[PDB]
């Protein structure tokens, strides 16, 4: 029993072909069943024939013979049937709205999620709707990941590498830090969990979270979880205010916060606002002045990835006292030095899927961009605060998709914040990059922030690039431009100083080649995203829209704090770039 | 004959809604129970020292 | 005697021996080898005789600890009959995953769960053995 997710209305029907079952009203149900191939709908039976060995499963083939359902072959006399009148049969009949237009819902519970305009549909729904279709993106990437072969230890080679036997009959996932696996040792007549890992080609070289002396029969499988069933929205309705509203600043602030002071009221001017700061800005500076700001405040510190809410506690740790400060573990090796699993404790520092239901005077979310819908309504869900700071930058990398296929996600679809912040703009800008040089702002700026952004630091003189297309060879899963390694490697025997640098490339495969010529600590942009180094080596290894992706080059390129070196395979990111044109010897 | 095939179907469409409405009632008194039972196991567990 | 001893079948037997040596019908200490119901009550009767000798504590549930979950329980798996001995339950199950209705309702209903978490008793009262509060 439940509500119409498309009228509300209470409804015990739900439609059996829907991956995620929905509640659907008669009229939305008889109109949904009609207008696709889902013929198969639930109540509190499942509307199946129950003749014996029949196979009638049809809604519109099956009638109400006596205390069952019968199709048309093995009904009694008496007998109406299940799909009739422009409604579908079941409780609360005569309560029953409807709804004009089914073909949202259609589209959502009979898209593949393979093209951008069904992420888009999803981002642009009814609220409802948008809660069914990131359950049911979620619910598919799940299955998605069940498709896949088990890897098995062969034979280990030696530490750190091994080889795997593949399951025949099924595809291989990528072996990139994307798909982490979990390792699974042969008992007697059960299994035991030993670690997550990661894979990558070498024979296969293996990350694992705790180090082991694993040997032949331990296989590995990308861990999958349920996925609960999502209830609030992904915001709450926004409410202005003309005063503070539930907070109470503190009367003495420090020239460390001083210019966030303002935006901090603004925390108290609404329910929920929306913070813009692109790399190097300090948007862990501001989500503890706002703490430092109200200090009485109750405030939960939330992120969908550990790495994040770790950095949270670490700037905790720095400004803020460590008794009124616990970080919640669920039952992955993460910050260990507040009290573990103190609910009630003023500060509370948790992920998005380890939360707990509890209320706050503030809900600072960081990381808005690697957000899904999923994780926004859940954490509406299980939290309740009197203010929300959606913190993070439409500009940089979002929750990678792997069903997307077909076209790409805009910023504004990568979450309902993000729309916000992207069609209306965020509440409030992080405007001073105190990492990047001033060639780098600016080229970030004119690329990705309207020419907003704006450098604390002068020009460093030291922003390279150059125009290479190179030869490009693909992988199983990646692609390897080695003469871009090779004219990475003159670079170095030309600029000695330069090795202190870190290679970053879009692609893993070019990475490890990279790590194995060079000697230089390699990183994926999408495992960049955070982090800062004084000087930079990057190679776009190709065109692709992998590669030339805005939000990705900007996160590449943002990585550098004194220095970078651009190998550029795209010749629009190329002039783009602010940076000073080298030649290729 | 069409009216004697109409007035006696709705006696036996109110039925079966009646049946199939207290089948989901006694259901959900069953996910009551369970969670009821589980939770006092898990209580009384609890002061095993 | 100990506490913890709960099979007194080598007993059973001792006794068996010493007092009804010559008795030309076989002897079962526990009643679950018998061939028969015949069987079942000729060992029985020689069983009510030997269990004045051993101690009121000994008779009753057989508890043993069993991990749900990773929780350790005390459930019950087996009984010592006064009349027919020990009986040890086959489908035990041991580190299980989740419990389904008819296993909660069974681990809700055995008296092993509520004694091992009460308080001891004693009434003066009565005569009767009495277990807990
Ligand atoms: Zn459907
Ligand atoms: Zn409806
Ligand atoms: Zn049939
Ligand atoms: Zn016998």
């Amino acid at each position: 029993v439940g509500a119409c997710v498309l009228c509300n209305s209470q409804t015990s029907l739900r439609c059996g072909a829907c991956i995620r079952r929905p509640f659907l009203c008669c009229k939305c149900c008889y109109d949904h069943v009609i207008s696709t191939s889902h013929k198969l709908v639930l109540s509190v039976n499942p509307y199946v024939c129950n003749a014996p060995g029949c196979d009638v499963t049809d809604v519109t083939q099956l009638y109400l013979g006596g205390m069952s359902y019968y199709c048309k072959s093995h009904k009694p006399p008496i007998s109406f049937p299940l799909c009739a009148n422009g409604q579908v049969f079941g409780l609360y009949k005569n309560t029953c709205v409807g709804s004009d237009n089914v073909t949202d819902f259609n589209a959502i519970a009979t898209c593949d999620w393979t093209n951008a305009g069904d992420y888009i549909l999803a981002n642009t729904c009814t609220e409802r709707l948008k809660l069914f279709a990131a359950e049911t993106l979620k619910a598919t990437e799940e299955t998605f990941k069940l498709s896949y072969g088990i890897a098995t230890v062969r034979e280990v080679l030696s530490d750190r590498e091994l080889h795997l036997s593949w399951e025949v009959g099924k595809p291989r996932p990528p072996l990139n830090r994307n798909y982490v696996f979990t390792g699974y040792r042969v008992t007697k007549n059960s299994k035991v969990q030993i670690g997550e890992y990661t894979f990558e080609k070498g024979a296969v070289v293996y990350r694992g979270t705790t180090t082991y002396k694993l040997n032949v029969g331990d296989y590995f499988v990308l861990t999958s979880h349920t996925v609960m069933p999502l209830s609030a929205p992904t915001l709450v309705p926004q409410e202005h205010y003309v005063r503070i509203t539930g907070l109470y600043p503190t009367l003495n602030i420090s020239d460390e916060f001083s210019s966030n002071v303002a935006n901090y009221q603004k925390v108290g001017m609404q329910k929920y606002s929306t913070l813009q700061g692109p790399p190097g800005t300090g948007k862990s500076h501001f989500a503890i002045g706002l703490a430092l700001y109200y200090p009485s405040a109750r405030i939960v510190y939330t992120a969908c990835s550990h790495a994040a809410v770790d950095a949270l506690c670490e700037k905790a740790l720095k400004y803020l006292p460590i008794d009124k400060c616990s970080r919640i573990i669920p039952a992955v090796e993460c910050f260990d030095k507040f009290k573990v699993n103190s609910t009630l404790e003023q500060y509370v520092f948790c992920t998005v899927n380890a939360l707990p239901e509890t209320t706050a005077d503030i809900v600072v979310f960081d990381e808005i961009s690697m957000a899904t819908n999923y994780d926004l309504s859940v954490v509406n869900a299980r939290l309740r605060a009197k203010h929300y700071v959606y913190i993070g930058d439409p500009a940089q990398l979002p929750a990678p998709r792997t069903l997307l296929t077909k076209g790409t996600l805009e910023p504004e679809y990568f979450n309902s914040v993000c729309r916000l912040m992207k069609t209306i703009g965020p509440d409030m800008f992080l405007g001073t990059c105190r990492r990047c040089p001033a060639e780098i702002v600016d080229t970030v700026s004119a690329l990705v922030y309207d020419n907003k952004l704006k450098a604390h630091k002068d020009k460093s003189a030291q922003c390279f690039k150059m125009f290479y297309k190179g030869v490009i060879t693909h992988d199983v899963s990646s692609a390897i431009n080695r003469p871009q390694i090779g004219v990475v490697r003159e670079f170095l025997t030309r600029n000695p100083a330069w090795r202190k640098a870190v290679f970053i490339s879009p692609y893993n495969s070019q990475n490890a080649v990279a790590s194995k010529i060079l000697g230089l600590p390699t990183q994926t942009v999408d495992s960049s995203q955070g982090s800062e180094y004084d000087y930079v080596i990057f190679t776009q290894t190709t065109e692709t829209a992998h590669s030339c992706n805005v939000n990705r080059f900007n996160v590449a390129i943002t990585r550098a704090k004194v220095g970078i070196l651009c190998i550029m395979s795209d010749r629009d990111l190329y002039d783009k770039l602010q940076f000073t044109s080298l030649e290729i010897p | 004959r069409d009216a004697a095939m109409q007035r006696k179907l709705e006696k036996m469409a109110d039925q079966a809604m009646t049946q199939m409405y207290k089948q989901a009632r006694s259901e959900d008194k069953r996910a009551k129970v369970t969670s009821a039972m589980q939770t006092m196991l898990f209580t009384m567990l609890r002061k095993l020292d | 005697w100990d506490l913890l001893k709960y099979d007194f079948t080598e007993e059973r037997l001792k006794l068996f021996d010493r007092y009804f040596k010559y008795w030309d019908q076989t002897y079962h200490p526990n009643c679950v080898n018998c061939l028969d119901d015949r069987c079942i009550l000729h060992c029985a009767n020689f069983n009510v005789l030997f269990s004045t000798v051993f101690p009121p504590t000994s008779f009753g549930p057989l508890v043993r600890k069993i991990f749900v979950d990773g929780v350790p329980f005390v459930v019950s798996t087996g009984y010592h009959f006064r009349e027919l001995g020990v009986v040890h339950n086959q489908d035990v199950n041991l580190h299980s995953s989740r419990l389904s209705f008819k296993e909660l309702l069974v681990y809700a209903a055995d008296p092993a769960m509520h004694a091992a978490s009460g308080n001891l008793l004693l009434d003066k009262r009565t005569t009767c053995f009495s277990v807990a509060a």
